[PDB]
């Protein structure tokens, strides 16, 4: 380009070229389960009577 | 497809000294290559990481 343009595109390039920053991302998933089933349960049969 | 220590890497320098590495790696595996899968093709154990740093 010109060498005005020549100029301006040496700013632009000088500000598009700057040192692009890293990141370190840390992510922490943290999961707890649990729970407490249940079965009682009380049957009786007799002959003479009747059965549950 | 190619599954097994890979390292594709694009390195581009800063003028002085810090480069700039495009990265796209993996350490995968197919399991065992005498076990099946509950799918229909092989698998893979994969640790892969693309980034730019």
């Amino acid at each position: 380009a010109q060498p005005d343009v020549m100029a301006e595109l040496e700013q632009v390039v000088a500000k598009l070229d700057i040192r692009r920053a890293q990141v370190l991302v840390e992510a922490i998933i943290v999961e707890i389960a649990d729970g407490d089933g249940l079965n009682l349960g009380v049957q009786w049969a007799n002959t003479n009577g009747g059965g549950t | 497809k190619t599954v097994g220590t890979k390292l594709v890497l694009t390195p581009q320098i800063n003028e002085g000294d810090s480069v700039l590495l495009t990265i796209e790696q993996e350490v995968s595996s197919v399991g065992k290559q005498a076990t099946g899968t509950d799918g229909l093709g092989p698998t893979f154990d994969t640790r892969t990481v693309k980034n730019a740093v």
